[PDB]
RNA sequence: GCUCGUAGUUGAGCAUGGAAUAAUAGAAUAGGACGUUCUAUUUUGUUGGUUUCUAUAGGGACGGUCGGGGGCAUCAGUAUUCAAUUGUCAGAGGUGAAAUUCUUGGAUUUAUUGAAGACUAACUACUGCGAAAGCAUUUGCCAAGGACGUUUUCAUUAAUCAAGAACGAA
């Protein structure tokens, strides 16, 4: 039985966030098309980005909507033969589709801020902790694409976890941190 | 035991010591075939094939210690996959 | 064509099951030749084309 | 791809542990090997913006389930059984408190209150 | 030693006894390389012995495995080895087998484990081609860890096949051609 | 008794069978016609189909499972002992046989009710769960777990463990 409640909230959830996306997703287009018609040209992803989080940073209503419709107004948007005609309504609905998975990401980008969203409305229906320390932060003369390509046992073969310990002295993390840090040896990991 | 084990048929009612079963598997099976559960433990075997081709029943021969009063409405009976044999064989050939 | 009497062993709780049973078995059917025919008891598919029935004492069974 | 990073960032800063953080971002964007993302990358690129963890994850979960033992046995004085499993959890947390004071992850101070 | 590691060593323990009766005390027979393991480690084998299987401990050693033992030239493990009683195998003394053969000998008769031994070595692939004969638990010593090794595929079939039989004996044992005249060549 | 753990140490279906005869096929011995082959006696078998289907340790996370594991409420049932009302009448109990006892003031047996301290018949268990002690009536609540699979910020994380501590026994 509680195999069986369990799989049914899943999928309350699961067509809850299915419902939100699918709105957001509808608003953004609608919005995108009358820029676009007022713009009279293609709109650059940037600009959809920007739009994207701004509708993230602020709850989505109706004043948010006129809110939206204003940014649409905003600064930002003044800085920025039959058979042949049939084929240039195709590409243009291409482009529309593109511009529609464009906002598709955007909206996996914040996949996990819809979710929350979600929990927030399941919540206002109903109706310790991980933390974390700053440090000192060192790249390591790695960038995070170079981090990711790499495997995790050449990443460790590169410097381990506990090397750079939170609480490890400075003077062994600085005497770990120049021994890393030489080029020969980043050549040799990256040859690797 | 045969590994696989297919279902065969669906209890209707008892008739004279005899296990009367709806069959849901579409093909027909061999006379005298063993039946089993899913625990793939032997039944009785099967007794006799009758109804219309649309409706197919089937009795069960039970076993020593295997009464027809014992099992209830909606229990599946089990048939070997080697035990089953096409309907368009009892068909007459074009 | 056949006039059949069927004798039945045990008094049936509702009278019309038993023309409905009859009606059920009306059609291309699957039939085993009985062990006092000469015929092979191999399985087969017998047409009953139409039945009806004609009477049935539900006391005298 | 900097957006990767900030959701890094602000899910590390509400709490998530990097386990979490990992399966969160293989689901979200569809990954589709787990040799992708990791809890070690994403240790890395804490470290590379300034974030480490107070204490470390499988101790964590050690002293979560010794607070929920602790909250059934003041509810249930009577279980032995619940004593029982409460002094192997606590063991278990001080021997991963002495190893992790030992390889400088946890503080030298650190001690485990009961 | 943890609950859980020794749970399980009961469980296989169980196993081991009810499918090939074997008996307290346990007849252990141990190898060269984890008599120097212990002599180097400095590991009391038979109380480790007594830990694992927790129970009576009785070890030997063959010709072969402390032949090799003098080839190696180690006083201590010589000694080590010399505590244990003595168990002989028959075989040549100016052409001793390697150990992992001895042992095999001495353990592998037929197919089966006869004499219902133990067998406490280092090496890998004498454990694998063990883990072939049925019902011969294994335990070997890493990092100054002593670890029996879980239960083979062949002691599980050999326990169901027992308990099979167990279900069917014992108590619960019931104690042509046609006519000439049908087929005729012509004239 | 079990577990944790300090000092120290180590590593890190159609009527059955027998006898004789006939026919058919094979194998032997011996012979003809020109090594081939057929031709006389012995021996070995056999006696057509279809009725239309036709003929490495120690921890952590996640997933799906699983258990007479623990604690707290709750609901029944079973058998004893005691007591109170009937009915009946001379024994009941126990043993190798007796005996101590209870008994016309009614013992034992039968029926009904009440109280008390307990246990959960068969299924059912040397292999299930639990560190041990131990653990099967129903329904709820609480926390904990084993095995399997995928793996881990994963070894100065482990193993032996005097002291000491929790449970059990007492
Ligand atoms: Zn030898």
């Amino acid at each position: 039985e509680k195999r069986k409640i369990k799989e049914q909230i899943k999928a309350e959830k699961e067509t809850a966030l299915q419902k939100k996306k699918t709105k957001k997703l509808n608003k953004l287009t609608d919005i995108l098309e009358q820029l676009t018609k007022e713009y009279g040209a293609e709109i650059n992803a940037d600009m959809v980005k920007k739009i994207t989080d701004t509708l993230l940073k602020n709850d989505f209503k109706e004043e948010e909507w006129d809110n939206v419709v204003a940014e649409l107004f905003n600064e930002e948007f003044y800085q920025q033969r039959k058979k042949s005609k049939k084929e240039e309504k195709l590409q243009k609905k291409k482009e529309k589709r593109k511009v529609n998975e464009l906002v598709e990401n955007a909206l996996e980008q914040n996949k996990l801020a819809l979710i929350e969203e979600v929990e927030k409305e399941e919540e206002e229906r109903k109706s310790l902790k991980f933390r974390y320390r700053e440090v000192s932060p060192e790249s390591f003369g790695l960038t995070a694409r170079e981090i990711f390509a790499a495997d995790d046992t050449d990443l460790n073969e590169f410097i381990g976890l506990k090397k750079f310990a939170p609480y490890r002295s400075k003077e062994l993390r600085a005497k770990d941190k120049r021994k890393v840090m030489k080029a020969r040896r980043l050549r040799e990991w990256r040859k690797k | 035991p045969p590994d696989t084990v297919l279902e065969m048929g669906a209890f209707l009612h008892p008739c004279e010591g005899d296990i009367v079963c709806r069959s849901i598997n579409t093909k027909i099976p061999y006379f005298n075939a063993p039946i089993y559960l899913e625990n793939k433990t032997q039944v009785g075997k099967v007794d006799e094939i009758l109804g219309p081709l649309n409706e197919v029943f089937f009795t069960i021969k039970c076993g020593d210690g295997v009464q027809a009063t014992s099992f209830k409405e909606g229990d599946k009976f089990y048939i070997a996959a080697d035990k089953l044999l096409p309907i368009e064989r009892f068909l007459p050939k074009p | 064509e056949y006039v059949c009497i069927v004798r039945l062993h045990d008094a049936l709780k509702d009278e019309k099951d038993l023309g409905r049973s009859l009606e059920n078995l009306t059609g291309a059917l699957f039939q085993r030749p009985p062990l006092i025919s000469a015929v092979k008891r191999q399985l087969r598919v017998r047409t009953i084309y139409e039945s009806n029935l004609i009477e049935f004492d539900n006391k005298r069974n | 791809s900097e957006s990767v990073i900030e959701q890094i960032v602000k899910y590390a800063r509400k709490g998530l542990t990097p386990s979490q953080i990992g399966v969160l971002l293989r689901d979200a964007h569809g990954v589709t090997q787990a040799r992708v993302i990791t809890g070690n990358k994403i240790m890395r690129i804490l470290k590379s913006n300034g974030l480490a963890p107070e204490i470390p994850e499988d101790l964590y979960y050690l002293i979560k389930k010794a607070v929920s033992v602790r909250k059934h046995l003041e509810r249930n004085r009577k279980d032995k059984d619940a004593k029982f499993r409460l002094i192997l959890i606590e063991s278990r947390i001080h021997r991963l408190a002495r190893y992790y004071r030992t390889v400088a992850v946890l503080p030298p101070n650190w001690k485990y209150e009961s | 030693m943890r609950q859980k590691r020794a749970k399980s060593y009961r469980k296989q323990l169980l196993v081991y006894s009810h499918t090939f009766k074997f008996r307290e005390p346990y007849q252990v027979l141990v190898d060269n390389q984890l008599v120097l393991e212990c002599n180097n480690s400095n590991f009391n084998l038979p109380s480790g012995l007594k830990r694992t299987l927790q129970a009576d401990v009785k070890v030997m050693i063959t010709q072969c495995c402390i032949q090799a033992l003098y080839e190696t030239r180690n006083d201590g493990a010589i000694n080590l080895a010399k505590q244990f009683e003595r168990r002989r195998c028959n075989h040549s003394f100016k052409d001793p087998k390697s150990p992992a053969e001895c042992i095999e000998s001495v353990v592998n008769i037929s197919g089966a484990n006869k004499h219902r031994y133990v067998v406490a070595s280092q090496d890998i692939d004498l454990r694998r081609k063990l883990r072939t004969v049925p019902g011969v638990p294994l335990i070997h010593l890493t990092r100054s860890v002593m670890v029996m090794e879980p239960l083979s595929t062949a002691s599980a079939k050999a326990s169901k096949i027992t308990e099979e039989q167990k279900l069917y004996k014992g108590l619960n044992d019931p104690n042509k051609a046609p006519n000439p005249l049908s087929v005729k060549k012509k004239k």
